């Protein structure tokens, strides 16, 4: 096994400013070039869509003004500002090792 | 019934493969006929076991 | 494009089973991995387990290890899960992924797997009598 | 294989690896025992993987295909729509059984080099605290406990430790 | 690549080498500098050149052509004229992409090989005065001017004469 | 060639070498000499016999070939029988000069590769008993007579025997 922390734990942001989420592991996370690291947003009560993967990718088709970044271990979400449509449930994971390692809920 | 995009006289087959030879009658998105009926590639290393 | 509708499941008391079922269409489905995801409701989420596209490679996650039996078919293009001999700590909803890589090969327990693509609608379990 | 680690000086494979398909084994004080390497293993599957998915990306969508089988002896149209196909199935046979010779000389040729590098990763670890037998063996001359090769197994191995001990060993 | 220099244990390139394709970076007691290796950056642009040259003379001039688009429904004659290209264009297609996906891996190769090629050059020279760091790097073992750096990289450097400074640090 | 054995880091070939395809020149106090290492000549030997069966194995036993030739002129028909022979020559020698291409490239590759396979072996053989001198000799740093020499030539040689006196000759 290996642990993903989301530290600070819960989000309490205001309506229009940037913020930050972080994501620690155990074990190394880049291999081959290659920063194995996924996210995830649930709107309580559906089952999750896709945020950021491998690092710092958008989503098959998500919002402009997220971002992603960090190597190694030390990785870092950035929202542009909080807008209606996020309120969410949320989580990072690692799938560089099985099995895949899940996170505790981010509000 | 039942789902299968290649199909020749003989009926339906799968299209996971690159290479049939079942029948040179087709229709659908059906692998590339060939002679051969067992073309195997490598999924591995080579093997040298003990004695 | 992608759907992936879910099936079979409600109330059974412990010690008891029953097989859940989830639908996919609009992708060539056998040829990609699949998996079973979990949350436990306000605590962490939690990972069950995945199939090779093959069908012949299985890897579980030790919370279920010995008592589970995942499986698909691809004439049908679907995915199950059976369960026999349901523990306490298990009430949750259920969730049938589609791994991100293409036709994976799962040689070993502890291979990297790719990350989660999309998730079907849902399905509905509770260790309860 | 071109590098003639695998069926070469490394004189055979390991059946009871089943955690792996490359890795180590020591002998030393404590016992002996042997470990998977993770990374050179998944290196190897990685590209064999993405090897197979390149192999097999084609199925023929086209397009509206011709009469195949015959009712009649019609001689000319009925001889060239033969031919045609005839000729078509020739090629793509050989198309076919290049195709998996040589994708697969090389998916021979290339999990040799792999091991040819995880075995110059360590040698370039234990600088000069080790010599090379000749059969993928490492002789060290230093004491070295299940802690210690541990840290040659996971990259963490310090070489100027143990230095002065092996050189002594070794020249003297 | 299969040599494992390139993307390999030298961890990444140098994207301030702007007079050639490999090289050599010092630290000495007179500071810091480069220079390219030409001899290597020779050799590795020459292939590509051939292989450039040889994939590309190949031009199809035949013979007064068949009609390719039809402006009527006609069964069987054009039903097998289209049949005919549309195969045709199958196999060039196939034929093309795996040539390129071919070559490629091959010139990725090729130029691995002779970064490890210009490695091992290095190596041999230095017999004795020096050792593999691991990362692409010597730590040769005596004080050696820009006049010595220079005189390594241009063939010309002489172990014998550092020899007896060399094994002092190393091994006392 | 990929390994930079042969064409390369051995400067040419030994045109008096009739025995077999790989060797060792020498030199000691019993005078010079030349012998021809076996177990790799033979296998470079068999991996060329091997393709060459490889490559012959068809001879297009295919049906009722269509006229090729033509006695007047016609048009659709005659037009889409030269069409499609010109196009089947056209692919057929397109694969036939990629065939050539590759298993030759290959082929010398693949060579090279052997003679390196022996220069390790040897190398690993003679544990801490010579230096490469950087042009494919060793030096071997004690008393060598021609006895001990087939020993490293044919497998035998036990390198703690003469270490004690080459220790010596290399740091003093
Ligand atoms: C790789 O293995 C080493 C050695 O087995 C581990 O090192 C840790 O820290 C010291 C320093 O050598 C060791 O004695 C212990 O065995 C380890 N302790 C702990 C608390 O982890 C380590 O697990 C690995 N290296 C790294 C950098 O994580
Ligand atoms: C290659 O470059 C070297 C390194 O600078 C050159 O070194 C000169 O060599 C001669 C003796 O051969 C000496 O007079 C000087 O030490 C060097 N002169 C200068 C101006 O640097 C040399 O020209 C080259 N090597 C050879 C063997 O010709
Ligand atoms: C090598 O050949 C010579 C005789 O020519 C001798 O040293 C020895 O018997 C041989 N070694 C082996 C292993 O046959």
């Amino acid at each position: 096994d290996i642990v993903m922390t989301q530290s600070p734990d819960s989000l309490a942001v205001s309506l229009g400013e940037r913020a930050t989420i972080n994501c620690k592991s155990s074990q190394s996370v880049t291999f081959n070039y290659k920063n194995y690291l996924a996210w995830y947003q649930q709107k309580p009560g559906q089952p999750p869509k896709l945020l950021i993967y491998w690092a710092s990718t958008r989503e098959s088709g998500v919002p402009d003004r997220f971002s992603g970044s960090g190597s190694g271990t030390d990785f870092t979400l950035t929202i542009s500002s909080l807008q209606a449509e996020d309120v969410a449930v949320y989580y990072c994971q690692q799938h560089y090792r099985t099995p895949p390692t899940f996170g505790q809920g981010t509000k | 019934t039942c789902i299968s995009e290649c199909i020749t006289p003989n009926g339906s087959i799968p299209n996971d493969k690159p290479f049939q030879n079942v029948n040179k009658i087709t229709y659908g998105a059906c692998p590339k006929y060939v002679k051969q009926n067992t073309l195997k590639l490598a999924t591995g290393m080579r093997n040298v076991p003990e004695k | 494009q992608v759907q992936l509708v879910e099936s079979g499941g409600g109330v059974v008391q412990p010690g008891r089973s029953l097989r859940l079922s989830c639908a996919a269409s609009g992708f060539t489905f056998s040829t990609y991995a699949m998996h079973w995801v979990r949350q436990a409701p306000g605590k962490g989420l939690e990972w069950v387990a995945v199939i090779s596209y093959d069908a012949n490679y299985k890897y579980y996650a030790d919370s279920v290890k010995g008592r589970f039996t995942i499986s698909r078919d691809n004439s049908k293009n679907t995915l199950y899960l059976q369960m026999n001999s349901l523990r306490a700590e298990d009430t949750a909803v259920y969730y049938c992924a589609k791994d991100s890589q293409l036709r994976s090969l799962l040689y070993f327990e502890w291979l990297s797997q790719g990350y989660f693509d999309y998730w079907g609608q849902g399905t509905l379990v509770t260790v309860s009598s | 294989g071109l590098f003639g680690a695998i069926a070469g000086f490394i004189e055979n494979g390991w059946e009871g690896m089943i955690d792996g398909w490359y890795g180590f084994r020591h002998q030393n004080s404590e016992g002996t025992g042997q470990a998977a390497d993770l990374k050179s293993t998944q290196a190897a599957i990685d590209q064999i993987n993405g090897k197979l998915n390149r192999v097999i990306e084609k199925t023929n969508e086209k397009f509206h295909q011709i009469e195949k089988e015959f009712s009649e002896v019609e001689g000319r149209i009925q001889d060239l729509e033969k031919y045609v196909e005839d000729t078509k199935i020739d090629l793509w046979s050989y198309n076919a059984e290049l195709l998996v010779a040589l994708e697969n000389q090389h998916t021979i040729d290339l999990t040799d080099s792999e091991m040819n590098k995880l075995f110059e990763k360590t040698r370039r670890q234990l600088r000069e605290n080790a010599e090379e037998m000749g059969n993928g063996c490492f002789k060290i001359y230093h004491k070295c406990d299940n802690a210690c090769i541990e840290s040659i197994r996971n990259g963490t191995y310090d070489h100027d430790v143990y230095r002065d001990e092996a050189l002594n060993n070794r020249f003297q």
